[PDB]
């Protein structure tokens, strides 16, 4: 997906391919680690100009998701509570109604 | 054979291999009377830095080749103004205690250098190659045969070894005389 | 003998660092180093980069490797792989290098005291 | 006949990001290379957005030190103070606010193109009005506005610094230096 | 150890010493013959250095720029280097005898090995092979004494203001 | 992927067929998309009556 256009190579053929790319970087060597969280770490060739983007990936549905867990939902609630009692303090003060 | 940035880029990075030359095959060796290759504390041997060494000698003999020239010009002509008046200012040496910090004329030169370094940084570790290493692309007068470019990068290095020489007496000098141009007590 | 340890670029490791790596790594892993061991990065670079292999590598890869590989001091030398496996011989042969506590540590007396009794497997001997 | 070289850095190739965008592949400038660590969309959307805040902002510097005002003795103050004045009399909340409900719908905007929800250019909000129909026409419109955005928020920068440096109203000509 | 040279070897209640604790030699083996060459050239101009500061307090040369009193080993440098004095007349003459170490072993030093090193050739009172060996020896353990003594006397005589044989 | 009418820079939003603003469907946040828009029509209608 992020790489459509890397000619990405296996470590057997790491001398043996050359073709370079829709770009002129060298082919990039994919090693398969076993960690989760970093599956495939892609080693270079040579001098790229190789797009590696930094930031996360993150979606709107996830984030959506994440602050619907129990503990956002109910914080969320609870915390507009909790403003909304101080807000009343603030503006109806010594409850002098009652 | 000065192969241009566009195509000699495609053979940039760090290399795992040995030429089997002195510094892997890299001008500044070849003195008058024959070959001077020089290097007797043996830093050449890390040949994937050659490249990064040859960077950092070319960049400190252009500084200092400037720097020499400068403070040689000051001593003759100074900026029309009163901030750098013969009389505020004496000895060219006292420019950057004089001139800087809160004054402004060090503090952007400061700055203008970040700008230009931090912007031709990724050719110095990037795209930095035993083939392109300080090339910048400012190839006017460069001679065409391989030979005279041979020539002309020998006379870089020899002028900007020393430069870096003769600068570094040239602040020691003067700041032991405070005296002008020829800094001799 | 083992392949990727042949003709291993002196860029990738130098020849005294590889040797200390080998003789601090025990023999039998060699052939596989296990994962998390100097040897194993050396393995899985070597065959990737040398001779006949991929012989450039972009300036932050090359970085990177160059701080997983060891540093060629934070390897024990021969004298103190020497220490370890008397050391421990001594340990479990049932003998102690006597030491003494003493400010929050304890100072070796230099003298081994045949630690088990007569009962080996007597708590109180 | 080797890599596609930027135009602005000569020795420095241009950053792929770059290519078929507005501005971009006629100067490519990148040497520190922003474009290779972060997305070229949000890029040009921050870089779009900066230039049209700066477009308004020059203007309104200009505007206010050259003497224009609203006809309220509240706004009697220089521009140096027009900021803080304004912050205590009450219109930069409403401003805020205002620009708040603005930015939630381009926030909704920047999640639903970059979600690849919809199909907008980064920069793009609908407005057509003085936009060229010919396609050229409107790739040179979009570099129109990328140079007057990023010339005006030099010039605001260089503007609000000369300002303050020297209490002066805009032209800084006469000045002291 | 350090090839062949003598730094070793008839060095006190060992036989052989071999102090190179930092593999100097073992590092740079191209150099034995540079080290030594500096080595001995070190020792024998500290000896001179430290039976120098000595002898002006006694006899002064007849220059008659020279014979002048408050001249210690503080000021001497400074005092008499003028506007091409006693110092360039110095300077010029260990520039005679260095130069003629440049012929008997080439411009760049080529023929330096670690055999001719800090062999000048002026040979008056050794004899024998042996004696040679133990002369050698003999000169570098009084030489690398010298240049711990002088390093001493220049450090201690200024900054405790001695200027005199004391040096305390 | 086509656009709400309102506002041109956001997807069109579903499940908002013709009541009376089909011509300028108008939801950015999607509360149509999270709510039984019948009762969003009900509350809508009933606080323009008030
Ligand atoms: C339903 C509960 C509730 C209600 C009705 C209000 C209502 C109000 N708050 Mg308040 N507030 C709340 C919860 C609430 N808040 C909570 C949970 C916090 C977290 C600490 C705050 C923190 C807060 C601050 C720090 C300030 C207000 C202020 C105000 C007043 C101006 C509106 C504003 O700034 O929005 C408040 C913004 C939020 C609620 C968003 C929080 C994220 C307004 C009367 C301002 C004020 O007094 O105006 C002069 C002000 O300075 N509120
Ligand atoms: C004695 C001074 C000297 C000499 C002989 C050179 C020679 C060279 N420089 Mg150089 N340079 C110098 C000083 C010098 N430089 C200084 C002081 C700076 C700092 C501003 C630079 C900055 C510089 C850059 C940034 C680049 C060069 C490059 C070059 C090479 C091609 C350009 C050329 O031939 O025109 C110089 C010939 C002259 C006669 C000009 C001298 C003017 C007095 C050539 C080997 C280019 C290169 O490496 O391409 C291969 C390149 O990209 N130089
Ligand atoms: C808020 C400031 C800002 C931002 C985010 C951008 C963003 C961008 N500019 Mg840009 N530019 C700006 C101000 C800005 N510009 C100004 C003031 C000028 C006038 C000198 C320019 C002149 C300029 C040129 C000439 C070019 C760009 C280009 C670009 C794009 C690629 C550059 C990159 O990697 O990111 C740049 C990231 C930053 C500037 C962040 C600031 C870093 C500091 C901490 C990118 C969309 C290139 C382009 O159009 O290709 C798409 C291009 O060729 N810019
Ligand atoms: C297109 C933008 C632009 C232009 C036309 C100028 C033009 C000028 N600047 Mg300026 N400047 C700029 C951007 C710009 N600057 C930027 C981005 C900064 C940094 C924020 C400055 C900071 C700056 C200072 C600090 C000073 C000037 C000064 C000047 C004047 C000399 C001149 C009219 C000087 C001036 O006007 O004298 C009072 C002066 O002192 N400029
Ligand atoms: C600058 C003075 C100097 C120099 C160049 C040398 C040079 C040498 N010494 Mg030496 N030495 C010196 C002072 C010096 N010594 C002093 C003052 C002492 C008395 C403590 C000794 C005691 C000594 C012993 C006991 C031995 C040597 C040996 C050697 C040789 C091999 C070791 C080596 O590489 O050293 C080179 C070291 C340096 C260049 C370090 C200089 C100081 C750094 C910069 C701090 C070499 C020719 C060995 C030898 O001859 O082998 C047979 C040997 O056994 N030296
Ligand atoms: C400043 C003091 C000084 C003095 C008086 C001399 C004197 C001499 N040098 Mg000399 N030299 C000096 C400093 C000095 N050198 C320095 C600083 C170096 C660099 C380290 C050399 C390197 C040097 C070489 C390489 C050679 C001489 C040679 C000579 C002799 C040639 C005679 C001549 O041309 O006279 C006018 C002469 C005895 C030549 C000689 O006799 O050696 C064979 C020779 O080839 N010199
Ligand atoms: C053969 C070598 C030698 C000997 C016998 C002494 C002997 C002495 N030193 Mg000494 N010293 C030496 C080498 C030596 N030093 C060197 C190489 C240095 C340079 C760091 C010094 C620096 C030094 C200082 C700075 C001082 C001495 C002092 C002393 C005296 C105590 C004593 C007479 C002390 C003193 O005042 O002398 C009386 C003192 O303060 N020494
Ligand atoms: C105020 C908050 C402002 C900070 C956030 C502003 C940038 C948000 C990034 C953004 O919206 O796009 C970043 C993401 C879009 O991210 C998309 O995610 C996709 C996942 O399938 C793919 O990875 C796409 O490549 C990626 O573009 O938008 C979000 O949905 C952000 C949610 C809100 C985050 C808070
Ligand atoms: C405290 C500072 C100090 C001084 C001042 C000093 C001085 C001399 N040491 Mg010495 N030394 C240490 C420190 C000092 N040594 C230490 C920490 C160690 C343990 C590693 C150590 C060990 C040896 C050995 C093994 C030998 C040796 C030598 C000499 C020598 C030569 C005399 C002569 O030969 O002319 C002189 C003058 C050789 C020998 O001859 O000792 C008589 C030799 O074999 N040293
Ligand atoms: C910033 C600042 C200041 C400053 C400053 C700066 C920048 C000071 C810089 C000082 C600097 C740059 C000092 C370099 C010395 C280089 C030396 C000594 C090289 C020697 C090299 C030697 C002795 C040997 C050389 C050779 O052996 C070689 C290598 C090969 C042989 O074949 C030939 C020979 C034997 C000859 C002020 C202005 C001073 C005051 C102000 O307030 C604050
Ligand atoms: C920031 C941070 C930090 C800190 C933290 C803290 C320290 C916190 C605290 C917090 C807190 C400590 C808070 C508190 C709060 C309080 C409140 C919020 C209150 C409330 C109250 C209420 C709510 C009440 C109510 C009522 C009334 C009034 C009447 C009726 C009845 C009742 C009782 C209900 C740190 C550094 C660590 C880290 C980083 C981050």
């Amino acid at each position: 997906a992020e790489t459509e256009e890397g000619l990405i190579i296996k470590p057997e053929e790491a001398g043996k391919i050359t073709s370079r790319d829709k770009n002129n970087n060298p082919p990039r060597i994919v090693v398969k680690t076993n960690d989760w969280d970093i599956p495939e770490y892609q080693l270079s060739t040579g001098a790229s100009n190789q797009v590696s983007y930094i930031t996360p990936v993150v979606e709107s549905e996830d984030i959506k998701a994440w602050l619907s867990l129990n503990v956002n939902f109910f914080s969320i609630i609870i915390l507009f509570t909790v403003g909304g009692l101080i807000e009343i303090q603030r503006f109806f003060p010594d409850t002098l109604y009652w | 054979a000065r192969r241009e940035l566009a195509v000699a880029y495609e053979d940039a990075g760090i290399d795992l291999m040995d030429n089997g030359k002195f510094a892997q095959g890299l001008v500044g060796a070849e003195a008058a009377f024959g070959r001077y290759e020089f290097d007797p504390i043996g830093f050449s041997k890390y040949t994937e830095l050659v490249p990064w060494f040859r960077e950092a000698e070319l960049k400190h003999g252009r500084i200092a080749m400037l720097a020499w020239l400068g403070l040689v010009v000051p001593d003759f002509v100074r900026i029309p103004g009163e901030a750098y008046s013969f009389e505020a200012v004496p000895r060219v040496i006292d420019a950057h205690d004089a001139l800087n910090a809160d004054a402004g004329p060090n503090f952007q030169i400061i700055l203008f250098i970040s700008i230009v370094e931090l912007c031709c940084a990724k050719k110095v570790f990037e795209w930095n190659s035993v083939e392109t290493a300080g090339d910048y692309n400012l190839t006017r007068l460069f001679p065409e045969d391989d030979e005279a470019q041979k020539q002309m990068r020998i006379a870089e290095l020899k002028n900007g070894r020393l430069a870096m020489i003769a600068f570094g007496g040239a602040v020691t000098q003067a700041v032991i005389t405070g005296k002008p141009f020829p800094w001799t007590f | 003998k083992i392949a990727y340890l042949q003709d291993i670029p002196r860029t990738i490791v130098e020849k005294d660092a590889l040797e200390l790596i080998l003789k601090n790594t025990p023999k039998e892993q060699w052939e596989n180093p296990p994962e998390d061991s100097y040897l194993y990065t050396v393995k899985a670079f070597a065959e990737m980069y040398g001779p006949g292999k991929a012989t450039k590598m972009g300036w932050w890869d090359y970085y990177r490797l160059k701080m997983d590989m060891p540093d060629t001091t934070r390897l024990s030398s021969e004298r103190e792989l020497q220490e370890i496996e008397e050391y421990e011989k001594l340990m479990m042969s049932g003998k102690v290098p006597f030491a003494v506590p003493g400010p929050s540590g304890y100072f070796f007396t230099g003298f081994v005291t045949q630690w088990k009794g007569k009962e080996p497997f007597a708590g109180d001997q | 006949g080797g890599y596609k070289m930027s135009k602005a850095v000569p020795f420095l190739p241009m950053s792929p990001a770059l290519e078929g965008y507005v501005g971009a592949e006629e100067e490519g400038f990148d040497p520190m290379g922003f474009s290779l660590a972060l997305d070229i969309r949000w890029l040009r959307e921050a870089e779009l957005k900066h230039g049209r805040i700066c477009m308004l902002a020059t203007v309104g510097w200009i505007a206010t030190d050259l003497g224009m005002r609203l006809p309220g003795p509240a706004y009697q103050v220089s521009t140096l103070e027009a900021h803080d004045a304004m912050v205590k009399f009450g219109p930069m909340a409403q401003i805020l606010i205002w620009l708040g409900i603005i930015e939630v719908f381009s926030f909704l905007a920047i999640t639903n193109m970059m979600e690849g929800t919809t199909d907008r250019q980064p920069g793009d909000y609908g407005l057509r009005r003085l936009y060229p129909k010919d396609e050229e026409g409107q790739y040179e419109m979009q570099l129109k506005e990328l140079r007057n955005g990023r010339l005006a928020m030099l010039a605001f920068s260089g503007i609000v610094t000369t300002a303050v440096l020297t209490g002066r109203t805009w032209p800084f000509x006469x000045x002291x230096x | 150890f350090a090839g062949g040279l003598t730094g070793s070897d008839y060095g006190g209640f060992g036989g052989k010493y071999e102090w190179d604790p930092v593999g100097f030699s073992t590092r740079w083996p191209e150099h034995l013959a540079w080290y030594r060459e500096a080595e001995l050239k070190h020792g024998r101009i500290a000896m001179l250095a430290f039976a120098g500061l000595l002898a002006p307090d006694l006899f002064r040369l007849p220059w008659a720029e020279f014979q002048d009193s408050s001249l210690d080993f503080a000021n001497a440098h400074d005092k008499f280097v003028a506007g091409f004095g006693p110092m360039w007349w110095g300077f010029i003459a260990c520039g005679g005898i260095e130069y003629q170490r440049f012929r008997k072993l080439g411009l760049g030093m080529e023929g330096l090995t670690l055999e001719n090193a800090g062999n000048l050739g002026w040979f008056d009172l050794p004899k024998n092979s042996e004696e040679r060996l133990f002369y050698e020896t003999a000169e570098l353990k009084n030489g690398r004494l010298a240049m711990l003594a002088v390093s001493g006397i220049f450090t201690a005589g200024i900054f405790w203001d001695q200027h005199h044989f004391p040096f305390i | 992927k086509e656009t709400s009418a309102s506002v041109p820079f956001l997807p069109k939003p579903k499940n908002l067929a013709g009541w009376v603003g089909g011509e300028t469907e108008f939801d950015p946040i999607g509360f149509s998309n999270w709510f039984d828009m019948k009762w969003l029509r009900e509350a809508e209608l009933k606080h323009g009556r008030v």
